[PDB]
């Protein structure tokens, strides 16, 4: 008779990857935040050890982002100050991390000059102690000169330079190994492109540790499933000892959110959905709590309160659950 | 899938000349060209030349170790050498093999569990090899039996229905590969599966052919390891590729290098 | 479908050959190939009903909450993830509201719930049962609270109170019904036992723990009845996560018995939007039913959103309706894009047309579910299915110029569709995220 | 092993023109090179690129039986065009595809019981491929049924659990052969099966490395037919040597060559 | 197991779910794989019971003649052909003695039938059964002549008479050997059914041609009797050989169990060496019995030797009696060989060593009957398993020499043998067809 608890053992883990660096290692950060860790399926603390919970960082840009107004609300006094925007995240709404996204490096928008865009993330180097998520605007060539050139000034404080894709990846990778930087890859919802991504970072002689996965999440109703099995294939294939597919995952849960009207719409045209604040609180949130399932280490957050209660989602998963 | 590099052994020449004389250098190149190849295990057999098994098995570990940390596979038919061998490996080993004569099973299975190893079993006894499918899974199961018997994991367990020459024994091909699929019935979790696929091609028109033609058919019966050529590299394409096919390793373009340098 | 070690492990092992065959082991060879009878042995008892009620059926029991269109089944589930194969059933949705409430408040609460339907996507979410607690005093202000909603809704039900004797006499004007008697307890559970025998209504089986869960469940299965739903008795989270994991994976891959039911997760969230998180995580974590407390849509929405996302089948894409789609105000002016049925591909197109501004008509052809590439390799996407889609909108009257916009990808269609159809085409570019920069030009 | 050409086909650049101006020369040509290759059948496609299927399909069975007199088959949805080549084939003949659904069935399986042919089944249904082997079983018994209901020859049924692609669907790959080596113990006499081999390399590195070791996997599982390149010599020398491990033929040192002159 | 079309086809068709599954066609599935049993539905005829058997039961059931150590067993086959695998149980031969001969002249032909006993190569070759024939006008002289058959010998038997009233009288004393009934006819077998149920004894069933054989197969199974032999009333070889097949395959392959019974033959050769060769044809021919008219003991070994041959298995190696095979005349002179007791390695070397005209010994030690070269990479033959079958094999006391020759394949094992032997190893050639280059040198 009795019961006897089932307990998967994990033949590999999936990577620690360091974030940020300190004053003796040779980073002006006031702590170094380590993501992944994990020897079993997301927060299966009996037959696994959870060292290291996942962390949030917040959306902050070097422009006044074209937000909806609901979500640029409780930004409003330091919106249009990046300075004041990354300190904000972190002593009022409770940051991890801070996601510097250079919309502002766009030729088509606020066409930044490369002086401008190394002049922000050194303005959120002084404005916050917490690591930084660096990524481009989306253009090719305006990247290649802007993470290059944030990545030659920001050497030292060890950061984590984004959207690296298969079609371009030489020109990122390149910069991270000489400044000691690490890479985000991303994926357009494919495992296979996303396994071999990992695959050409890695042939040049960039360390597995130094990589983090970004499947490219789908919002919440939009195909967020399509995203969320692939999380989970990822999971099993790095404590299979898979070690291309080793890599923690980022999710930018942030602007797959807020591109939905769900989320944003308001009450008086959609009235069965009902009011528009707890809606897009808990649009981001649920969104972002499904992932946690998945093993999602690094949340990319826009909305305060969403962070707020995801923090709390992920202080409670992070009890241990052992037999 | 598991490739056992079995070039290490006795019946080869310069294995044969390295025995004798305890030549380390011929041993533990094979042993690099080998793991170089995507071997994960390398079997050692000292030969029937050498009168003193015991001492000449536990030569070829002390010295394969040495420049190799993969999974050596002690091949001795003498139970003397391979508990002999087993005290002296620094890992973990595997045991090959044993048949479904009771007089072998009491006395190496509870030798596989006392150090940890595995045990390839044989679906034999001391009349020989059968043909028929259903003869094979009958003395599989006493095999399944013996490993809860004495309390050695499934997992570890490898049925080896022992593979003819495609030539003069056409008709146990198919059967082997009726035996490696009715396997699956036998326990749960179920055992693993091991060949030696170099004998398929035994003195056959090209070999390689052969060899990595079975070798797909039998990872789709369910082989969870082979003994076969390291070296060739015409055969870790299939391999890695038949492993691709069955899901057992997510896809990518860099498949085939992803298998040698796992 | 039977495993030899299995069934040899179960057996008298005398070797007698009374089967038929030399001995139990090579007897068990011939019963996973069905070579013979288990009924021959005369040997053993218990072993050979287990078994064979263990070998040809389920993982997860299917325990159906009532009767009628408006009964919903649960379990009957075979996966731990869903890309393995599919997640048939979705997760059950329970609104719980307290018998100590005024008459006026509790109309007003149920009546607020069975407007709980919501409409996104051309999807269509709706709840399934509501929850009656007793927390009064008075035994009879139960019976007076479930015979009071069960006139204002017509979902399923289901009664949550520890005395069987409250439960009866509020289980009487309603036992027709589906009402789910929660919760068979180890001090209480003979007496609950009876009442879910007589009625034909499932029962909920509690249990402080994993192992009091299991000793409680056997008690009441020997007792004539199956139809159960499992509770562990896990308030929190974290505790759940575990617990819901083993029921679900012990049914399935080790075929434990009494974990072979669904499970009834309770949520103990205080603040609402806490409720709906850790309810995320319930339906996530195989739990098959859940009782919230929170009876808001603005809560209700993204629970059910990711509810109904999970349990579709990965094999089916998901598409939109074969309609004109108008994004926008539209003035009878705005250029025409046309584009397939696939829901991801469409909602490309949605959010980056929209995104841009102003009005616009965007044709979704019906690929069965294929993306452009994708129909336009099966052939479901050619200029001859785009061009009579065209005329099955009648769509040239609705705008004044007679101009498509067409897939950067399948671009090609250019020439043969601007012909049979009778419209001027112009085709786009490769990705969608261009639409920015086609009206500019 | 039966080979169908696949090179035949309106969806290369060739046969697609060769269609439109009525050019005989680039199918009669591929109609000799896929001989060469050992293929033993030819499968005649007109393509979506053609814009009528009934005279176009017509038109390909009389240049094709002019200098080959290999086994016809007939790759379309349109039941006219299928019907219509069937009239001017003088040699045996084959039809392509047809699913579960009765709309599909009684207009097309007494079709082949007519001019005594063999039918190629599809396991699907309006909805789309099915994931599992389950689901798959399920709709090739309808197949079987249907097979005795309207008075077919169960070797003349070809079952298609129909492969795709090893990237997107490589999880689907391990259930076509699991759906293959049921398929032989669903129905005895067992029928006939038949896979697209060439599309389980569909956008991958190394095509050919995919193609054939998936062949032999599946002749593991009981593959009586398949269509691909007849023109890959190293697709060829596998299916002739999976032939030899499965004791349907006779081994000879020229085993190789004697399947590609069959 | 079994085919799930044939299950199918066997199931009705209403499609009522009751059995737990939708339809009969996916509950067919369901069967076959072991989803279910069929037990669940109702819905079926006695097909049920057949399904039960067909699918269970091996094609050709197995029914024995006799009873005790001379008690031999017919049919249980299942092969169309030695070369897949083997044929189990042998042809059983019986000799016919008509009853209208004389006392003197009926005892005279058993003696002689009783010496059918050869020895052969070391095997022994002996017949089974005798058949006892009513040619006589009156029924009282056929109960004199099985009791003087019977009291003479101590094979088995089998009588041979159309009226049951008669068979019976002669039944009485030697019931308890359990002779076999021939013949059930279509006019009396409702007499032999009651008859062979009473002394529990083989029934032979006849019926002219493939279809009135069928027919009355199943009306003596339904009385209850299932221990029957088949004769098709082929009398022809050419039809014997048809019908034989026919009886074989729709048995093992359609699964037909009105043929799934062993057969008996009857040579209808007038000429006793047309008899013979009629009779090979017939025990090749899947016959199970076959009654010869010839107690010749020239028309006998022939005959007896090819069906111990054709009755081998192959996968097997076959073995030639390990032993010391003197050839032509030996000396204590004459050169000793030394080789394998496989058949083809002795074969050939008898065929060298006889053809070359050269008196000589062989030792053909025991290696499991593999080839020399086999055991040399299989520790079978090792210069210490070799010079032990020297001391055994007695050879030393039938030369004056002490010398031995090993083949050419082996040579390496002559220094460490001629050590051990104490004889002195000398290495001859590698093939045995330069042995008679080997002797004059
Ligand atoms: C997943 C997949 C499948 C799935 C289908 C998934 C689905 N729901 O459609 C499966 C495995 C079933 C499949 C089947 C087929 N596939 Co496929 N498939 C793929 C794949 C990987 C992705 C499809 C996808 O989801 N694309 C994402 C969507 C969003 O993109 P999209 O539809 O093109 O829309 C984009 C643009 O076109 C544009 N856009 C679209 N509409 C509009 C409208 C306007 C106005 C504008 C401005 C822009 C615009 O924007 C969109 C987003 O930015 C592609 C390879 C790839 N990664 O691209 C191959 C691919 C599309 N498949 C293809 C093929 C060949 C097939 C098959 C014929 C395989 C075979 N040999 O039979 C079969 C079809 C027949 C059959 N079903 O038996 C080919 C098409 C090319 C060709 N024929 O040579 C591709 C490209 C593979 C390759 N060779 O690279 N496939
Ligand atoms: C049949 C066979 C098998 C069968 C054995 C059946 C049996 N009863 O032999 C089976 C399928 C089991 C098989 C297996 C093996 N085999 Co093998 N087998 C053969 C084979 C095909 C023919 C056997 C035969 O019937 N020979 C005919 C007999 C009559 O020949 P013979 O015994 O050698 O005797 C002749 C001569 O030596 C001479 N002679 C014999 N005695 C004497 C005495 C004197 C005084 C003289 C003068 C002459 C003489 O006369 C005979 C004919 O005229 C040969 C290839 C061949 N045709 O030559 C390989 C062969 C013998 N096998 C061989 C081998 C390798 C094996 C295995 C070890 C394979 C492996 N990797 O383990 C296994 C053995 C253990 C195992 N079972 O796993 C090798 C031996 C050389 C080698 N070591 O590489 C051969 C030669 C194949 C080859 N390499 O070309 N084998
Ligand atoms: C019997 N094989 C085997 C096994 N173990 C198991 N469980 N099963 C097996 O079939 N271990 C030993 C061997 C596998 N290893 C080998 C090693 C060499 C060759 C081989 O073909 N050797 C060459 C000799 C070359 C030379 O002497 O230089 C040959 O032609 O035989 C085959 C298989
Ligand atoms: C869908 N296949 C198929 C079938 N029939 C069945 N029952 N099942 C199938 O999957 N018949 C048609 C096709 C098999 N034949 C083919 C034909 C071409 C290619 C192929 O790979 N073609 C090239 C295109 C080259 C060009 O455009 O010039 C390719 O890269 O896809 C594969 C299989
Ligand atoms: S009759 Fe029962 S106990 Fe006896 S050997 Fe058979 S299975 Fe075992
Ligand atoms: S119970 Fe019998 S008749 Fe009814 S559906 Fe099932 S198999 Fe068919
Ligand atoms: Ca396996
Ligand atoms: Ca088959």
């Amino acid at each position: 008779m009795a019961v006897q608890i089932l307990r998967d053992r994990s033949r590999a883990a999936v990577q620690k990857v360091v974030l940020g660096a300190t004053k003796d290692q040779g980073g002006t950060r006031s702590h170094t935040i380590v993501v992944g860790g994990d020897a079993a399926l997301p927060f299966h603390h009996f037959e696994g050890e959870i060292v290291n919970r996942p962390v949030i960082g917040m959306e902050v840009q070097d422009i006044v982002p074209d937000w909806p107004d609901v979500l640029k609300d409780p930004f409003t006094d330091v919106i249009n100050e990046p300075g004041r925007w990354a300190q904000k995240c972190v002593a009022e709404y409770g940051a991890d991390l801070i996601y510097l996204k250079l919309d502002g490096a766009d030729p088509e928008g606020a066409n930044h000059s490369v002086d401008q865009c190394v002049a922000t993330v050194k303005e959120v180097l002084q404005a916050v102690g917490v690591p930084l998520v660096v990524v481009g605007c989306g253009d090719v060539e305006k990247d290649h000169e802007v993470l290059e050139a944030v990545a030659e000034a920001a050497a030292g404080e060890n950061l984590l330079l984004g959207n690296a894709e298969q079609e371009n990846y030489k020109s990122l990778t390149a910069a991270c190994m000489v400044h000691k930087h690490n890479i985000i890859a991303r994926s357009p919802l494919d495992i296979n492109i996303c396994k071999q991504l990992n695959i050409l970072i890695n042939e040049m002689n960039l360390p597995l540790d130094h990589i983090v996965i970004d499947p490219s999440i789908g919002g919440l109703g939009y195909g967020i499933e399509y995203s969320f099995s692939i999380m989970e294939r990822i999971r099993l294939g790095a404590l299979q000892g898979d070690k291309m597919l080793s890599m923690p995952v980022i999710c930018t849960v942030g602007y797959e959110a807020w591109r939905a009207k769900e989320a944003s719409a308001p009450v008086s045209e959609y009235p069965g959905w009902g009011k528009e604040t707890e809606r897009g609180i808990l649009w981001e949130a649920v969104t972002a709590t499904a992932l946690l399932q998945a093993g999602a280490h690094i949340l990319l957050m826009r909305h305060p309160e969403a962070v707020a209660r995801v923090k709390e989602n992920i202080d409670q998963l992070m009890v241990s659950n052992a037999y | 899938m598991l490739i056992i590099g079995e070039r290490i052994n006795g019946m080869f020449g310069d294995i044969k000349r390295a025995i004798q004389e305890r030549d380390p250098a011929p041993v533990q190149e094979w042993a690099r060209r080998q793991e170089e190849g995507g071997a994960r295990a390398l079997d050692l057999n000292v030969g029937p030349a050498v009168q003193d098994k015991v001492s000449a098995m536990e030569w070829l570990v002390e010295v394969t170790q040495e420049v190799s940390n993969l999974t050596l596979c002690l091949d001795s038919t003498n139970i003397k050498a391979i508990e002999a061998g087993l005290k002296k490996c620094k890992n973990r080993a595997m045991i090959n093999s044993t048949n479904a004569e009771r007089e072998k099973v009491e006395k190496l299975f509870p030798l596989a569990v006392e150090h940890g190893a595995a045990l390839i079993g044989l679906t034999m006894n001391k009349t020989g090899i059968p043909k028929d499918s259903d003869t094979r899974l009958a003395f599989a199961m006493e095999l399944v039996a013996a490993a809860d018997e004495f309390g050695l994991p499934m997992e570890d367990l490898y049925i080896d229905p022992l593979i003819l020459p495609a030539n003069v024994a056409q008709d146990h091909a198919p059967e082997v590969l009726k035996t490696l699929q009715q396997i699956k019935m036998l326990a749960d979790p179920a055992p693993k599966t091991v060949l030696g696929l170099s004998n398929v091609s035994q003195n056959c028109q090209n070999r390689p052919l052969i060899n990595r033609t079975f070798l797909a058919m039998a990872m789709a019966c369910g082989l969870d390891a082979a003994i076969a050529d390291a070296c060739d590299e015409a055969l870790i394409e299939t391999a890695a590729t038949a492993e691709i096919l069955l899901n057992q390793t997510v896809y990518c373009d860099s498949f085939v290098k992803m298998f040698k340098t796992r | 479908p039977l495993t030899g070690l299995e069934i040899y492990k179960q057996l008298p092992k005398k070797n007698c050959g009374e089967c038929g065959t030399p001995t139990c082991l090579a007897f068990a060879m011939n019963l996973a190939s069905g070579k013979a009878s288990l009924d021959s042995c005369p040997y053993v008892s218990d072993a050979a009903r287990e078994a064979l009620d263990a070998a040809a059926a389920p993982p997860i029991a299917k325990v159906v909450l009532g009767a009628g269109p408006t009964a919903v089944e649960m379990g009957d589930e075979t996966e731990l993830f869903r890309h393995d194969k599919r997640f048939y059933h979705e997760t059950a949705i329970a609104i719980q509201v307290s018998d100590n409430l005024s008459s006026e408040e509790l109309k007003a609460k149920v009546e607020a719930i069975n407007g709980l339907n919501f409409d996104r996507v051309g999807q269509h979410y709706t709840i399934q049962a509501i929850a009656i607690r007793h927390d009064a005093d008075d035994p009879a202000a139960f019976k007076a609270a479930v015979a009071s909603v069960a006139a204002a809704t017509q979902l399923n039900l289901v009664l949550m109170a520890d005395d069987p004797d409250v439960l009866k006499e509020a289980l009487a004007g309603v036992a027709d019904r589906k009402p789910l008697l929660y919760a068979a307890t180890g001090a209480n559970y003979e007496a609950m036992t009876a009442l879910a025998k007589e009625n034909n209504c499932p029962l909920a089986v509690y249990g402080n723990g994993l192992e009091e869960l299991a000793e409680l469940v056997d008690k009441i299965v020997a007792l004539g009845h199956k139809q159960l739903v499992l509770d562990p008795g896990a308030r929190e989270t974290s505790r759940a996560i575990a617990d819901f994991t083993q029921i679900r994976r012990l049914a399935i891959k080790k075929r434990f018995r009494s974990f072979g039911y669904p499970i009834i997760a309770l949520t103990t969230a205080a603040n609402p939007l806490d409720e709906v998180l850790q309810a995320v995580n319930y339906v996530t974590k195989y739990a098959s039913l859940v009782v919230l407390r929170t009876d808001a849509k603005e809560h209700l929405l993204p629970l059910l959103s990711w509810r109904q996302n999970l349990y579709t089948d990965p094999q089916v894409p998901i598409r939109v309706e074969e309609k004109l789609n108008e994004i926008g105000a539209v003035n009878e002016n705005s250029p025409v894009y046309v584009t397939t049925n696939f829901s991801l591909t469409y909602y490309s197109v949605e959010g980056e047309i929209e995104s841009t501004k102003i009005p616009s008509y965007l044709l979704s052809v019906d690929t069965d579910g294929l993306s452009v590439l994708t129909a336009y390799a099966d052939g479901k996407f050619e200029a001859e299915k785009i061009a009579a889609v065209m005329k099955k909108v009648d769509l040239d009257n609705k705008v004044k110029r007679h101009r498509i916009i067409i897939p950067g990808a399948v671009a090609v269609l250019k020439g043969k569709l601007e012909d049979l159809t009778g419209w001027e085409v112009i085709v786009g570019p490769r990705e969608a995220s261009g639409i920015v920069a086609f009206a500019r030009a």
